């Protein structure tokens, strides 16, 4: 791949695939300056920030996995840059390349806990306006901790207690033999 | 005038008319089931001066074939200054 | 299985299993139309000004005529 | 003589061949800043060096694209800016060379992907004209 | 009881109540308690199906449900209270109606329930709820049937609570709403007997709370009428001052000689007379609520107060009269 | 007096219009309007009457009783006392007045009043901004709505209504002026606000457009104001423009000629078609509507009136 | 007798079932059913259904799709400013009841948790027949009201 | 550039007899009484509506309706308690509960479908071995109270024999897929 | 001066909570508020199987359900390499498609019923009514069909299905032109669209817009002639491209769209393979209901692919179709288990009502429900 | 205000397909 030659070699650090989507899993410092990369150069045109998926190893020592698409519009191509932040790193952050990534970092942030470096307005943008706990982590419970709401005699407002609900039934259909 | 009286009724009727209106609902059902927008202004006293030459059009509209011809150019003097003012209206840009 | 699901009694082989499913009729369906063919066949520029300056020409000389009646 | 990209925002140039020798003599210059020994300055310097050849060679824009079959020369020109930006960025943090420990695990799954799934074909090459 | 949860809105209580008064300004209080600790409210209405909508919620899926009957006619009330262990009962009115007069609606009703569930063997405890001062000889028809109410329902029922509730305050009250919506006649409130009535409000949610704090109590509160008094002994003068902090408005009271206000009240007091047509609930000037509020017996004696039932009132400033902001 | 048999019948009639409204409207769509209710949805009008009377305030708030509890009086009563001068067959006028269409132009120019103390009531500076834009749209295609009127005038002796349908014996105003009938019909769909006029009327910003307090009887009031508005500024397309009540007087044997039959018909061409260009166009915005009232519908309004003057000044037809 | 007044909860009922405008809290895909049972095809202007843009003035809501934790308030503050005489309908498994997202997070178990509900329209994506059936089972509802004979007791 | 592109947009209808032409169509509407027309051609079109009560919208025997528990024609419930349904479906709807029956063979003591909480995707119906749950095509089973449309364990669901001349009839059409 | 423009006109856009920072009338700033409508799908389908997972997709675009269910498909079969056959292609594409015109017609009619015209939305709901007699006939929901399962697609046509496609593509053009004749030539249209929301390509790229709202400020860019994912590299149709960018572009895109989408159709319909439905991998595609019961091994399958699952082997894929909104990709991380894992939904709408913030500055606050139509957005991808 | 109005002209109406009508 074209990619793998002109980028500095330090920017594509840990990883690199080859097959289902290439991804260039970078550091988090190398990241932004990797995604200008990529943009802005004639031969790698990318311009176009698809998605940015947080991802969540509970297993792993850099919990999330911030994986950045990226579509080229021009070489009709896509590169998935990916990095590796735990839950108190905080991440750069690429709107400033492509202003897409505004709300997908908001998301990022509100799923997983991902702060975004210089992201301007990095607000819980999915879940509720109280809401304490990320859900989309691993360790955080299907139903949720305080998020049941109802009516009550606080007339006009739903409250949020302790939730409570016919307990998810969670099926260990996973068999031996893989 | 004489048949301005009729109307002079109708107001007071209709009061009546929409005073019943307003109390059939008022009786049953018981118990148990931006600083300034100066263009608004500007749109006032723009109607407010074409009102004033649609009432000065009233009478020569009505008087036509008094004025033969002179009545008419006069008016059409009128009109062509109302249409000064309301081409530098609409060149100034207040019709938006 | 799979060949005592499809029987067709006969057809010693596997193959030639009866295989009737939904699909186009031989010879495919009509051409469809997607283009959009909106037709312009009205009155023209002309013909409509003509048909309204008109009415205006005799019109108006029939509301003259009938101010002459009412006077 | 072009009337117009099909892109919105992209506005035709007519000194198109004018200003692209411009930005890939700016982009030659430029580019020796970087060590020579990076796969970066030997792209750059070869393909803006093929792009300003036939740039200088041919004289319509329409000649510029024909034989430099990379879209349009508006296009063309954005990506020879937004290629200045690059250098002139690169030469900020700089990012050259490998430091000692440089692990870097190349990983390769070589499953097959089924055909009949999104898989970016090549698409049409510059026999387009 | 036969609790297994953790909370409620999913848990159980083994209280399987009947609340008989739900579908009211007490009731809704008390059965979001009843049915926020988790447990059944057998809500029983008297007529519009509408009535407790507004309790389907508030109770998980069949921790409330509304059921129909008749005030007057029995083999329903043992209908309602068929699989019941707690029956509280909250019904009662502050105004004569053609149909059911003060003792068909205050007395001979919770002497009918009591009844009716000392046959049902099985009702653990039975809350009888009246109004504090409701001894006999009191002025207000409304007390001296509220007072033969409970020595009818300890008599026919014994260790049958008795809570006391003085006049309560909260959203959609009858002591706090009528004088808002009379202040709507430009800050005209006309406080009777010139406020020298010395009562004690209380936030409903708290009386609520007492209500069920004396069915999860032990074999105690049994036949012990308490008087859940509140905070803050007030007059209605200094009562109506707090409204005035909450809706924004000046104090313009009047002072109203009571022969002047029982006769402002003599109409609507034809009730048993004008049959073809029902009267519309005097709201404000009620001849009976103004027999009670010319004697200042609604102040809490030594009899047992909140203290004994490990709780502590709220104030009547701030939130527990929020409320009235809806009127600013 | 006879003044309930001017306010009973128009009150049946905004009703119906309601309903007709829905149901042409929905015919249009290809789809049957209210039709259950009555036989044919007759009786609809009857039940969401019926319903708006019967549902509960959502705050009695009846101390604020003179403000705003009596304007929507005061718009209906305008929308209502300018029917007096409209003459529905010869003789048939409630009060011919001699200066008949002035008064209609002054009974719009308190309609303003209506609209805008019916909004300046409603304490909302979204919901105020909003009557004050509907206010000021209504006021300028009433220039328009004026100069129309002007030219319709100049061919008619007086501003008699009875007379300005009487002077089209010989020719209906819209024959020669059809371009005029096309700009009345475009103004009174922008005078009242239900037209493809009605961004003040989107859907959603009409309700939140008008008052705060509406306890059912302002919301009907509102409509039933607008659909007599309505009523009436399409039968003043068929006073002046239209024959009133004249037919096309080829005086057929089977057709013995009733007057208010015939003004009944044209007024509902002119409802039929306030309907059919609600449902077939999209709306103005408000700022292409003002827009339109000034730099299109005055000057090819005041050109009309020099057109319709000339015509009739040179060659002597006045 | 007795007859007047169940003739005149006869005409209350017949005018609130003939007439009734619903809120339509159409969140999610149940709003495009909704369309489908509010188009040309099951018409709900020939029931009288209007689909009205504010709470102000109607008579039901027919909260369809997820009711999220985050537009529970918004949707109980909308309930709170109908005329009294209002219902509710729930259309759709995500609005009646948990549904699909019954132990997700953000998506409260029902509307039912919400606001007090007279008919849930079942099925998940229902019918768009099913949603007028489930209104006209409110329109029953109505049928049942007998509002007068309650206030004469 | 907006306003050089202006002139030529402008420069491009600038001959006589086109400027007539675009002039007539802004003059008196062109456009919008090609909107009128078609409309006023729907107007009087016949209408494509349905009286639903009466009659109802055309369907397909895989339509997915109320959910049914089948039983097999000498009576004897389908629904041996598998648990396939319980484990295939998405909101876990199914809670089930198996006993072997003093007959011996098993069955279901609970079989209770929450509604409410169902996706109504049919994955119960191609998950079960016996087809002993199908989705019948009622559909129209709105009911006043929650409590309700949770359907009961075997009791509600077994209300498909009323439906199984319907559910009998969509199988025997449907099996062939 | 900030405003809190909400859902206009509820069940057309239905938890719309835009918070309008005004000049005036003039818009300055327009900041979307979303949430109102995060279910826990992003969360939920980490918890259930692959196959359980699939309903969640018709759930995401509630407009165009099968788009989404052939955008998962896809990406459960670039892990799985389970080759689906010609028949199950040609399907997969003629309700793709057929979803692309059940969007279009509401995505245009909601829009321009937001715009006022009342009529249009109707008539393609008659439209889509006709089009939901074919989803609701070949898998059984009018709206959710879990019909474009992991390998292939659930179950085969009925026998009368391509009769009646085909009856109703020889009567689509004409829709298309009514609701063209209705809107395109309107000058209370035009006005209300043209220039209206323009979108500069750079502006379209870089906020990921990858739809018809890539197509519109002319980016030639269909991920059907970028990246064919099924017969589409077999299926002839122009890719509509609009040159100005304004929102009278992308409804003359969607509107155009509407008649390649038919084409699509029409073509789909005139080859149609008569082939298997399924992938004949019995163990990615549970067996027939008539062989499970018959045959021991299919049986065996029936069960662990009902219960357990696939377990598509271990990767992390981007598969992205091109979904009437746009270029809907599900970013599908998977973890060897039969569960996904993090299975992420990239969803246009969410990068498109991103562009409301800069498409509507400084248009007339009545044009926030105009950029809001064109955008096509819904909020259950969102 | 000197916000850009929405100018209601621009070029006409010519469908423009990519270029892939008949050989790609
Ligand atoms: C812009 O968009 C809009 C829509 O979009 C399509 C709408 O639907 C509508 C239209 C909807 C409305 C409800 C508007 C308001 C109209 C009405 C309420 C109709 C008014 C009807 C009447 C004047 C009747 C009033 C009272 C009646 C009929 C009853 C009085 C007498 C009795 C109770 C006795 C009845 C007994 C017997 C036996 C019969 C006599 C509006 C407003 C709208 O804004
Ligand atoms: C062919 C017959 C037509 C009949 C149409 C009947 C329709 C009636 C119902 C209402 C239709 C829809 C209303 C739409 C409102 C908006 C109309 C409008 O203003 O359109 C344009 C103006 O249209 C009108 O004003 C129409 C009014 C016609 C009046 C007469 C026009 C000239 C008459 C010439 C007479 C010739 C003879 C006289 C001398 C002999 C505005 O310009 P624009 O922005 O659309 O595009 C150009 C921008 N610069
Ligand atoms: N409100 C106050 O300020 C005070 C009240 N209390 C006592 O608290 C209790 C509940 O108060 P609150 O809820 O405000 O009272 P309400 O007057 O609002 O009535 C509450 C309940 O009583 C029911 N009820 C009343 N009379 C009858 C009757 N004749 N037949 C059947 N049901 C009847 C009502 O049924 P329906 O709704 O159908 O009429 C409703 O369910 C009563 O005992 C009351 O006297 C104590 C202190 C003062
Ligand atoms: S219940 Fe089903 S159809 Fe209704 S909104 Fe939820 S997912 Fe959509
Ligand atoms: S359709 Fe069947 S499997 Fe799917 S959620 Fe409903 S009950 Fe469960
Ligand atoms: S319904 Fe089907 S899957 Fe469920 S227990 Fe019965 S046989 Fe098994």
């Amino acid at each position: 791949k074209y990619s793998w030659e002109t980028l500095p070699k330090k920017w594509v650090k840990k990883m690199e695939r080859s097959e289902h989507g290439n991804r260039f899993d970078t550091n988090t410092d190398y990241l932004f300056q990797l995604l200008c990369f990529l943009k802005l150069h004639t031969y790698t045109r990318v311009q176009v920030l698809i998605d940015i998926c947080g991802v969540d190893y509970p297993s792993r020592k850099r919990r999330f996995e911030v994986v950045y698409n990226l579509l080229s519009t021009r070489y009709n191509s896509r590169i998935r840059v990916q990095t590796s932040a735990d839950e108190v790193t905080r991440i750069s952050s690429v709107v400033s390349l492509f202003p897409s990534a505004g709300w997908w970092e908001r998301e990022v942030w509100d799923m997983f806990g991902v702060s975004f470096i210089n992201h301007p307005d990095l607000r819980r943008i999915l879940t509720d306006y109280g809401f304490e706990g990320h859900p989309l982590r691993k360790d955080f419970p299907l139903s949720g901790y305080v998020q049941v709401r109802y009516d009550d005699p606080e007339k006009r407002v739903v409250s949020e207690p302790i939730e409570m609900t016919q307990e998810f039934r969670y099926f260990d259909f996973a068999s031996p033999w893989e | 005038m004489l048949e301005f009286a009729p109307i002079f009724i109708y107001l007071v009727i209709s009061l009546l008319v929409s005073l019943i209106l307003l109390g059939v609902p008022f009786l049953f059902a018981s118990n148990s089931s931006s600083r300034f927008d100066i263009r608004f202004y500007l749109v006032s006293i723009l109607f407010l001066i074409f009102d004033l030459e649609v009432t000065f059009f009233f009478p020569w509209a009505v008087s036509l074939n008094k004025i033969d011809l002179f009545g008419f150019w006069s008016m059409m003097a009128f009109l062509f200054i109302l249409t000064i003012g309301f081409l530098y209206e609409w060149k100034r840009g207040a019709l938006d | 299985t799979e060949a005592m699901i499809r029987n067709k009694p006969g057809m010693a082989s596997v193959k030639d299993m009866p295989l009737l499913q939904d699909g186009p009729p031989p010879g495919g369906f009509a051409p469809v139309r997607y283009a959009r063919r909106i037709s312009n066949t009205g009155p023209s520029a002309m013909a409509m000004f003509l048909a309204v300056s008109g009415a205006f020409a005799w019109g108006m000389y029939q509301v003259g005529q009938g101010n002459k009646i009412r006077r | 003589v072009k009337q117009t990209t099909g892109i919105v925002g992209l506005d035709v140039v007519p000194n198109a061949r004018a200003v692209l020798i411009d930005l890939y003599s700016k982009t030659l210059k430029e580019i020796q800043a970087v060590p020579e020994d990076e796969g970066y300055r030997k792209a750059v310097e070869s393909f803006t060096r093929q792009r300003l050849n036939v740039c200088k060679e041919e004289e319509d824009w329409e000649m510029i694209e024909k034989r430099l079959g990379c879209g349009q020369v508006e296009e063309l020109i954005e990506e020879a800016r937004d290629e200045l930006t690059l250098i002139g960025k690169m030469i900020e943090w700089d990012p050259w060379g490998v430091p000692d420990d440089y692990e870097c695990e190349v990983i390769e799954n070589d499953a097959p992907i089924p055909k009949h799934v999104p898989q970016h074909r090549p698409g049409p090459l510059p026999e387009q004209f | 009881l036969a609790r297994k949860g953790t909370g409620g809105r999913s848990s159980v209580s083994g209280i399987v109540a009947t609340v008989f008064g739900a579908t009211g300004f007490l009731g809704r209080y008390l059965v979001q308690q009843l049915a926020k600790m988790g447990s059944q409210v057998l809500v029983p209405f008297r007529g519009s199906e509408d009535s407790p909508r507004h309790l389907k919620l508030m109770g998980d899926l069949g921790q409330v449900v509304p059921m129909k009957f008749d005030p007057r006619d029995e083999d329903s009330i043992k209908a309602v209270m068929a699989k019941a262990n707690v029956v509280i009962n909250l019904i009662g009115r502050e105004y004569e109606t053609r149909n059911f007069s003060f003792e068909d609606a205050n007395h001979h009703i919770a002497e009918k329930l009591a009844l009716v569930a000392k046959e049902h063997g099985g009702i653990m405890r039975y809350i009888q709820v009246s109004c504090l001062g409701a001894s006999v000889s009191s002025p207000s028809r409304m007390l001296r049937a509220k007072a033969a109410a409970e020595e009818a329902v300890l008599n026919a029922l014994p260790e049958a609570t008795i809570m006391r509730p003085a006049t309560m305050i909260g959203t959609e009250d009858r002591i706090l709403n009528p004088w808002s919506m009379f202040v709507k006649k430009y800050g005209f409130l006309p406080l009777i007997g010139g406020g020298t009535t010395k009562f004690q409000p209380v936030y409903v949610v708290d009386v609520a709370a007492a209500i069920v704090a004396a069915l999860k109590d032990d074999g105690s509160s049994m036949g012990k009428t308490y008087e859940l008094g509140g905070p803050d002994v007030f007059t209605t003068h200094e009562l109506a001052e707090i409204m005035y902090d909450m809706i924004r408005e000046w104090p313009r009271y009047v002072k109203l000689p009571f022969p002047i206000a029982k006769a402002m009240a003599a109409p609507r007091d034809f009730m048993v007379n004008k049959v073809p047509f029902p009267l519309p609930s005097p709201q404000i000037f009620n001849l009976d609520q103004i027999n009670a509020l010319t004697t200042d017996t609604l102040v809490s004696d030594n009899a047992l107060k909140f203290q004994d039932l490990d709780l502590v009132p709220h104030k009547l400033k701030g939130y527990p009269v929020e409320f009235l902001i809806q009127y600013r | 007096a006879e003044i309930l048999g001017i306010i009973l019948p128009l009150l049946l009639g905004v009703a119906f219009l309601v309903l007709a409204e829905r149901k042409v409207m929905a015919f249009v769509q290809r789809r049957k309007g209210p039709d259950v209710v009555g036989s044919f949805g007759l009786l609809q009008p009857l039940a969401d009457g019926l319903k708006l009377i019967l549902k509960e305030p959502i705050s009695p708030s009846s101390a604020n009783f003179f403000l705003f509890r009596m304007a929507p009086v005061a718009t209906f009563m305008l929308s209502l006392v300018a029917w007096a001068v409209v003459p529905f067959d010869y003789g048939m006028v409630l009060s011919d007045l001699n200066i008949g269409l002035l008064y209609l132009f002054a009974i719009s120019s308190l309609g303003v009043y209506g609209i805008i103390i019916a909004g300046w009531s409603s304490n909302s500076k979204y919901a105020f901004l909003g009557a004050l834009r509907s206010a000021a749209q209504m006021v300028s295609y009433e220039v328009s709505i004026g100069l129309i009127l002007i030219t319709v005038l100049i061919c008619v002796g007086s501003c008699n209504l009875s007379e300005i349908v009487m002077a089209q014996k010989q020719i209906w105003f819209g024959i020669p002026l059809f371009p005029v009938l096309v700009m009345f019909f475009i103004s009174c769909l922008a005078e009242t606000n239900r037209a493809p006029f009605d961004l003040p009327e989107a859907e959603a910003e009409l309700v939140a457009g008008y008052n705060v307090e509406y306890s059912s009887m302002g919301f009907a009031l509102f409509f039933l104001g607008e659909y007599a508005n309505m009523i009436l500024m399409s039968g003043l397309c068929t006073l002046f423009f239209l024959g009133g009540w004249l037919p096309i007087l080829d005086l057929p044997i089977f057709k013995k000629i009733p007057g208010s039959i015939w003004f009944s018909i044209k007024v509902l061409f002119f409802l039929f078609l306030y309907i059919w260009v609600r449902a077939a166009f999209p709306r103005y915005r408000y700022d292409q509507l003002m827009g339109l009232g000034w730099k299109v519908f005055l000057p090819l309004s005041l050109a009309w009136v020099v057109s319709v003057s000339g015509l009739l000044v040179t060659f002597q037809w006045l | 007798a007795e007859f007047v007044i169940s003739k005149v909860d006869d005409l209350m009922n017949w005018a609130r079932t003939g007439s009734i405008w619903p809120m339509t809290f159409g969140l999610a895909c149940c709003a495009v059913e909704m369309m489908h049972t509010g188009a040309a095809r099951y018409d709900l202007d020939r029931f009288g259904i209007i689909f009205r843009p504010s709470p102000r003035q109607s008579d039901c809501m027919i909260v369809a799709g997820t009711l999220t934790n985050k537009m529970a308030p918004a949707l109980r503050k909308v309930y709170d400013q109908m005329p009294e005489p209002r219902w509710v309908i729930s259309m759709g498994s995500c609005a009646n009841g948990g549904g699909y997202y019954h132990y997700s997070y953000s998506v409260v178990r029902g509307c039912d948790r919400i606001v007090p509900v007279d008919i849930y329209v079942p099925g998940c994506p229902p019918t768009a027949e099913a949603l007028l059936y489930g209104l006209l089972q409110l329109q029953k509802k109505i049928n049942r009201r007998k509002d007068f004979l309650h206030w004469w007791n | 550039d907006d306003e050089e592109a202006e002139q030529l947009a402008k420069e491009i209808s600038k001959d006589w007899s086109t400027v007539f032409e675009r002039s007539m169509n802004t003059l008196f509407l062109t456009e919008m009484v090609r909107g009128l027309s078609l409309t006023l051609k729907y107007f009087f079109d016949p209408k494509v509506t349905i009286n639903y009560p009466f009659e109802k919208g055309p369907l397909s025997p895989r339509f997915r309706g109320e959910h049914a528990l089948r039983r097999y024609p000498t009576g004897e419930e389908r629904c041996i308690a598998c648990k396939l349904c319980e484990a295939v479906c998405p909101a876990q709807a199914i809670t089930i509960e198996a006993e072997e029956r003093e007959d011996g063979s098993r069955r279901t003591t609970r079989y209770d479908i929450d509604m409410t909480k169902c996706i109504y995707c049919g994955f119960c119906q191609e998950a079960c071995p016996v087809d002993a749950i199908v989705e019948g095509p009622n559909f129209e089973f709105a009911t006043e109270t929650h409590e309700e449309l949770l359907y009961d364990k075997e009791k509600l669901l077994e209300n498909g024999d009323r439906w199984e001349t319907e559910i009998a009839e969509n199988l025997r059409s449907e099996s062939l897929y | 001066f900030t405003l809190n423009f909400g859902p206009q006109h509820p069940a057309a856009h239905g938890v719309l909570r835009l918070v309008l920072e005004m000049n005036g009338e003039v818009v300055e700033r327009a900041e979307p508020h979303i949430g109102l409508l995060h279910r826990g799908t992003e969360k939920l389908i980490e918890y259930k199987t692959y196959l359980q997972a699939l309903p969640y997709f018709d759930r995401s675009d509630y407009v165009s359900m099968m788009a989404q269910e052939h955008a998962y498909s896809l990406a459960v079969e670039k892990l799985l390499n389970c080759e689906v056959p010609l028949r199950a292609q040609y399907i997969r594409v003629l309700f793709c498609e057929i979803t692309r015109i059940l969007n279009h017609l509401l995505a245009l009619t909601t829009h321009a019923m937001d715009v006022g015209a009342l009529t249009p939305f109707l008539w393609a709901f008659e439209e889509r009514e006709k089009l939901l007699e074919f989803y609701e006939r070949v898998s059984g929901a009018r709206m959710h069909a879990s019909f474009i399962r992991p390998g292939g697609v659930a179950q085969d046509l009925p026998l009368g299905l391509c009769r009646d496609i085909d009856s109703f593509t020889q009567q689509f053009a004409s829709r298309i032109d009514e609701l063209e004749e209705m809107l395109t030539g309107n000058r209370i249209w035009k006005q209300r669209l043209v220039d209206i929301g323009t979108v500069t390509a750079q502006q379209a790229k870089d906020w990921g817009f990858s739809g018809v709202m890539l197509r519109g400020p002319g980016v030639c860019w269909d991920l059907r002639r970028a990246a064919p994912y099924d017969v589409y590299d077999q299926l002839d149709f122009d890719v509509p491209v609009g040159t100005r960018g304004d929102c009278y572009d992308r409804y003359c895109i969607r509107i155009e769209e509407m008649r390649q989408s038919l084409r699509i159709i029409v073509q789909c319909l005139n080859q149609m393979p008569s082939g298997m439905i399924k992938a004949d991998d019995r163990k990615l595609c549970p067996p027939s209901r008539c062989r499970m019961k018959l045959s021991m091994e299919s049986s065996i399958h029936h069960f662990e692919l009902y219960t357990e699952g696939f377990s598509v082997p271990a990767s992390s894929t981007y598969t992205a179709v091109e979904a009437p909104k746009g270029e809907f990709g599900v970013f599908l991380v998977s973890n060897g288990s039969n569960r996904p894992y993090r299975c992420k939904i990239r969803a246009p709408g969410f990068a498109h009502l991103q562009g409301l913030d800069f498409m509507s500055k400084h248009h007339m606050l009545a044009d926030v429900v105009t950029i809001i139509g064109t955008q096509d957005i819904v909020f259950g991808e969102v | 205000a000197a916000a850009a109005a929405a100018a209601a002209a621009a070029a006409a109406a010519a469908a423009a397909a990519a270029a892939a009508a008949a050989a790609a």
